[PDB]
């Protein structure tokens, strides 16, 4: 006695699961941004301590200086990285937080409508099983609305993620190329 | 929900002590713990679960180049200054206000008076009078915020905790409004 | 009194300091680095999963997962090195240097006393005990032997650390091309 739009409901479950996983990648990206920022700074300090020690220690002038230059270079290349990651996080935050929420907002209206329609016919039956009488639009309209949104949403999800994954990957790689 | 709060403001003011006191309830004294570290906190703001991310910064010119890197995706800034340090307070408009805006001209800012204790103590009250200076009164700190657009102005001591908890409870409200 | 020693000791302290402040930035480096691997480990898993579960973006989640993974692998090695760095330097600070700084507190307990008891018992004179030098040897020969050690440990420590950082990026770019 339950209404089921099989294909559509399978897609709604998959979108909820995707948002769940994306929100998770999003949390990791944020942490990534914090830790990267903490690292970057140290390497800067470390770069000074070493450089200082380099001048106040001729016995180890070359050894400290060699490390000071490296910690300094890394710090600089790690600024470009931290930037790229902020862009990754920000971009995906919009997708989940806004684009996906727009659709889900429409998915909730449709489900609410599906359930009230089920309660409606059920009430009709347990009313017929009485003094006899044996002789939907909102649900159907909403059902069509989400079908369209799920389609646009999926198209946009692929473009955004394809670009964000490509660039994030490149940045991560570049933080070794120009660093080598 | 995830909110990102970054604490900036002239070095030596007490931004780090402000975050360690608030999150672990202990003065950063006793060794001065893990440098360039960041802090977070889970708080219940009116029957609501909030994940509060706190970003610490460095106040010396030398870190000017890699400071804005922590600014992106921020939800609320905390420009700090010491009520026992007039020189700092001035930099609130001189350096901080312009920078934070140079990057995020649309983010809610809140002014804070770090070190509300060493304002009525016998010593800095004399040496601060030995330099021909004086503490920072409510007005001008209250006016500094207004001279800016700060969504709020508060004062606290990481040593006494007094007014500490309110600082972050406000930052959250300034976010979800 | 004796200048040389107390100029050699004033420098074993400024040094014990800079190395203490290096030891700090080093513990931090460890911490922040450990965190970064956890996130990277988690991110590669999240990416691998999405890769299997998302055919539309299978390649993109695919290579991101691999990268994050080799990166985590290499990072553990780097972390090993950094841990060794900090530790070793820590030994040269909490022990080797303390052992030298302790025989100094002793030397000082029997240092100003000879210069004091001199200006002191100097007042009583004209009206009408020798191992201050034994400890002296244990603050000059205990000291100079420490500086050779500084050089020996730091020279090696400074180099492993640097090669490790270097290897880190070499191994990365290397393996980050076998694809
Ligand atoms: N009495 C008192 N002292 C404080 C307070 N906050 C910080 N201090 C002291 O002020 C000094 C500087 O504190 P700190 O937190 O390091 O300042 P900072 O703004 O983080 N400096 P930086 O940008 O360089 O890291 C420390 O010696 C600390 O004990 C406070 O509320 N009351
Ligand atoms: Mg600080």
């Amino acid at each position: 006695s339950r209404t089921v739009d099989l294909e559509l409901e399978l897609q709604i479950e998959l979108l909820r699961e995707t948002k769940r996983k994306y929100e998770s990648v999003l949390q990791l990206g944020r942490a990534l941004t914090a830790h990267l920022y903490s690292l970057l700074q140290t390497q800067h300090a470390l770069g000074d301590a070493f450089a200082d020690l380099s001048q106040k220690s001729p016995e180890l002038q070359e050894e400290f200086g060699y490390n000071a230059e490296t910690q300094k270079l890394l710090c600089k290349n790690g600024e470009t990285l931290l930037g790229a990651v902020n862009f990754f996080v920000s971009s995906i935050n919009t997708l989940v937080t806004k684009t996906m929420e727009d659709t889900l907002m429409t998915v909730k209206q449709y489900e609410a409508a599906r359930l009230e329609y089920d309660a409606y016919r059920t009430d009709l039956e347990e009313l017929s099983l009485g003094p006899r009488d044996a002789g939907r639009d909102k649900y159907e309209k909403l059902r069509g609305d989400v079908a369209i949104k799920l389609k646009f949403l999926e198209e946009n999800k692929i473009k955004v993620m394809h670009k964000q994954l490509l660039l994030f990957h490149n940045a991560v790689s570049a933080y070794f190329a120009g660093n080598q | 929900q995830a909110i990102k709060c970054v604490v900036v403001g002239d070095g030596a003011v007490g931004k780090t002590c402000l975050l360690i006191s608030y999150t672990t309830n202990a003065f950063p004294g006793e060794y001065i713990p893990t440098v360039f570290d960041n802090y977070s906190a889970n708080v219940m703001v009116d029957g609501k679960p909030v994940n509060l991310g706190l970003w610490d910064t460095a106040g010396l010119e030398d870190y000017d180049r890699l400071r804005p890197l922590s600014y992106p995706q921020t939800d609320v800034f905390l420009i700090c200054f010491s009520l026992v340090s007039p020189a700092s307070f001035e930099n609130v408009r001189a350096k901080w206000y312009p920078e934070v805006r140079h990057h995020c001209p649309n983010t809610p800012i809140i002014l804070v008076g770090t070190k509300l204790d060493l304002r009525d103590d016998k010593d800095t009250i004399e040496k601060l009078k030995e330099k021909k200076l004086t503490p920072i009164t409510y007005p001008q700190g209250l006016a500094m915020a207004k001279e800016i657009g700060a969504v709020k102005y508060l004062e606290c001591s990481a040593l006494t905790q007094r007014g500490l908890k309110t600082v972050f409870d406000e930052a959250i409200r300034a976010v979800l409004c």
